[PDB]
């Protein structure tokens, strides 16, 4: 607050601040719409997808795990064990404020959880269009011919390239 | 807020709640003691120019609206603080040349 | 102490306003509480909608039949996949979409 | 779906929402320095000439001093949002003239670049202080559940498609270019050997037609 | 947003843009004020 910052509790200050025209007003619009961006940085960087997918209770992905990285039921927040050690790794009466963000936490989980679900279970089908299920070794298979790789490398090191994924 | 007479929708910050007092509490430390004032204007004879003296004051209470309605004072220029808002502020140490 | 914000859609559709104190809680000022203050006037719901007018932690408002109400806000429709090992999904028809992207190139030239 | 978008553009007029608040802020900065004159910024007046009018020089300078701080602070202020203004100005500029370059003179294969969906052609168009993209995106439609295996032995052989994933319709086995249904029989020209069905995780049975063994018959 | 939109929406086949190596697939994490990419890429490492 430019108002309680300057001239918190003082009328005659109030007075000498109206002289001086909108400079408050400016600085507040300017902190509102860097309040507004902020909340719209995340709104694009995080909700690129139209639907919340859901993985299957299946965990059948070819050898692939991905218990580290899916969110955990127990947990009264539907975060991995990889997303709370980030988590755990990052650390008044002046007028100054602090706004929450729109997307909190709990929502943000949920949209990377169902961003995990949709290119684990489609590739890039989710996000070119409606959501294609393909199995997890084709998917990869796909991925491999598309950097120049025969498939037949994945379909003859699948054990070993989901040991040296899970390493 | 927004000078206008047409309110488009969405969300607008306008003013700022405040809660606002309705008890005034004015507390000093209740000494009944006369402050020596009186002494230092009304000594009988004041020192030189260069040996300047220096009275203390301390413990004391002074309301200064006797140095307001004498009109014996031909210089009365007060600089760091208003005479007038005097009685109603309390300061560690007065010392009166 | 708080700020002060007014929820109200436009004044051609309705004078109605929902007021909420910012970071504040229901004492000192048809109430809920958020995370965000205590907002007055706006009616809770439990159905969720999208969001129109953002308040944060969650919670927007949207003028509906009418009253003003408040929800948290929905992350879209879920929709799970049938995912399986020997399973694929292929299109057998597709539509030719157009969308319309706008980019803001240059500024007014003011001189002063 | 052109015919949609004149009609939507006809209708929402909140689709140049971004070239509306471009120029609001302007205007909105324009206004704010024009406002900024009347104050009186603790002069006994905001009028440059009420002031000579009315002061000698030697309280007038004081005073016209105290007026063009003000000016010259609002003034620096203006200029500084003019600046910041024109740097994501120049940035958004920036990323419109590579969107064109990658997208309207080629065929950008980047994802959600030029629209959701697979990017074909776009076509620009003129707009007040911006420009309009009409982004023209392949989108499936209708889609169906088949049945699917990564390789088929034949004679103990893994065969993989050379391009496209096998399918079945609960009978019979096909060969189908990825994003499209569109079934053909199996046969040695469409798929290649390597490696045997020992390996393969998920192989079954079939049968690969073979073109030259009916020519070698005839 | 752009790292995200091409690299988990799909296979950039962009040079050191989802890590050192041939990109494949990567997953998003969520963090505090900001977004943490995994980039699975592929490494040859044997050669003759
Ligand atoms: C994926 O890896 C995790 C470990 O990162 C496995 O979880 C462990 O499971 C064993 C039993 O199989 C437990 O004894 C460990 O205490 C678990 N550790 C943790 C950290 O949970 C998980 O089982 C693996 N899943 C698959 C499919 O292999
Ligand atoms: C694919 O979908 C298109 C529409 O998206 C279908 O075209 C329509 O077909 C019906 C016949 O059932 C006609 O009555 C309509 O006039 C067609 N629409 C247009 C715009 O021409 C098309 O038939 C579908 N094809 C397949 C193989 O399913
Ligand atoms: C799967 O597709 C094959 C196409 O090759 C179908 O086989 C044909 O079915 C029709 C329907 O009566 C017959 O007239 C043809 O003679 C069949 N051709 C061959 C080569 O067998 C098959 O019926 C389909 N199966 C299912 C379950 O849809
Ligand atoms: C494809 O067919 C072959 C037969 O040509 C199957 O091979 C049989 O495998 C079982 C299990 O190991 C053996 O008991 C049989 O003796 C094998 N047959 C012969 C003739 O040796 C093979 O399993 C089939 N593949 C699939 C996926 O069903
Ligand atoms: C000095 O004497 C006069 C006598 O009228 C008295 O009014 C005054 O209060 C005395 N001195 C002071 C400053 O207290
Ligand atoms: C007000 O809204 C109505 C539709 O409910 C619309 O037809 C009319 O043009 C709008 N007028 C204004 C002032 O925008
Ligand atoms: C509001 O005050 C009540 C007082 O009993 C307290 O229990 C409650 O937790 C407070 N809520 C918030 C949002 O601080
Ligand atoms: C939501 O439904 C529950 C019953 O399941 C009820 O107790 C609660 O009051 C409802 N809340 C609102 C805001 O309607
Ligand atoms: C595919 O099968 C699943 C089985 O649960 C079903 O839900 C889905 O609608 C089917 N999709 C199509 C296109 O047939
Ligand atoms: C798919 O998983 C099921 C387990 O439900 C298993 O019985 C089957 O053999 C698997 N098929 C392949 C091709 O891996
Ligand atoms: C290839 O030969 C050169 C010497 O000509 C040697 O220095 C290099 O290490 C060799 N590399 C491999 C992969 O054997």
């Amino acid at each position: 607050d430019c108002t309680m910052y300057i001239c918190g509790d003082s009328t005659e200050c109030s007075n000498l601040l109206l002289q001086y025209g909108s400079f408050c007003t400016q600085l507040n619009r300017a902190l509102t719409g860097i309040a507004v961006e902020q909340d719209k940085n995340t709104q694009e960087v995080f909700a690129q997808v139209k639907q919340i997918y859901k993985t299957p209770p299946i965990k059948d992905f070819g050898g692939f795990n991905f218990s580290q990285i899916l969110p955990d039921p127990s947990k009264p927040s539907k975060r991995s064990f990889i997303e709370d050690l980030l988590f755990n790794k990052v650390t008044k009466f002046n007028g100054l404020t602090v706004l929450p963000p729109l997307l909190t936490d709990e929502m943000i989980a949920q949209y990377t959880s169902a961003l995990l679900a949709g290119t684990i279970t489609s590739g890039w089908t989710f996000g070119a269009g409606a959501a294609l299920q393909i199995p997890f070794a084709m998917q990869m298979a796909y991925r491999f011919n598309g950097i120049g790789v025969t498939q037949n490398v994945l379909y003859e090191n699948q054990k070993l390239i989901a040991n040296q994924f899970n390493s | 807020t927004l000078k206008s007479f047409t309110v488009e929708k969405g969300i607008y910050q306008t003013s700022n709640f405040r809660v606002q007092p309705t008890e005034s509490i004015v507390r000093f430390p209740n000494i009944t003691n006369l402050c020596p004032f009186g002494e230092v204007f009304n000594a009988t004879r004041f020192a030189s120019v260069y040996a300047w003296n220096r009275k203390r004051i301390s413990n004391c209470v002074a309301d200064y609206s006797v140095l307001y309605n004498s009109a014996s004072f031909s210089t009365f220029k007060c600089y760091g603080v208003s005479p007038t808002k005097l009685n109603d502020l309390c300061f560690t140490n007065v010392y009166a040349d | 102490f708080g700020g002060v914000s007014v929820i109200t859609p436009g004044t051609n559709t309705s004078n109605q306003v929902a007021v909420l104190y910012q970071d504040v809680n229901c004492t000192e000022v048809n109430v809920f509480q958020t995370r965000a203050g205590c907002l007055i006037g706006a009616e809770h719901v439990n159905n969720s909608y999208e969001c129109d007018i953002p308040i944060g932690a969650g919670i927007c408002a949207s003028y509906q039949t009418q009253s003003i109400i408040a929800y948290t806000m929905s992350l879209g429709a879920e929709n799970s996949v049938a995912y399986s090992n020997n399973s694929i999904a292929i299109p057998t028809n597709f539509t030719i979409s157009v969308t319309t992207e706008i980019l803001p190139v240059s500024m007014t030239k003011t001189s002063v | 779906a052109i015919g949609k978008i004149q009609d939507s553009l006809s209708s929402t007029a909140s689709a140049l929402g971004k070239l509306q608040d471009v120029v609001n802020q302007n205007a909105q900065a324009l206004n704010t320095l024009v406002k900024q004159l009347s104050s009186n910024f603790g002069a006994i007046s905001s009028v440059l000439n009420d002031i000579l009018s009315r002061l000698d020089p030697p309280e007038a300078e004081v005073q016209i001093d105290r007026l063009i701080t003000g000016r010259l602070q609002s003034l620096q202020t203006y200029v500084t949002q003019q600046l910041i203004r024109a740097a994501e100005i120049r940035a958004s500029a920036n990323l419109a003239a590579t969107k064109m370059s990658e997208c309207v003179l080629g065929q950008s294969k980047r994802v959600d670049f030029c629209g959701k969906g697979y990017h074909l052609m776009s076509f620009p168009q003129s707009a007040p202080h911006g420009v309009v993209f009409l982004h023209v995106t392949y989108v499936p439609a209708q889609e169906k559940n088949f049945t699917t295996a990564p390789a088929i032995c034949h004679d103990g052989k893994a065969h993989f498609p050379r391009e496209g994933v096998f399918v079945s319709n609960g009978t019979h086995w096909f060969v189908t270019q990825r994003n499209f249904y569109e079934p053909q029989i199996i046969t040695t020209d469409n798929t290649f050997v390597s490696g045997n069905c020992d390996v393969v995780i998920g192989i079954v049975n079939n049968t690969v037609y073979d073109p030259l063994q009916p020519e070698l018959d005839s």
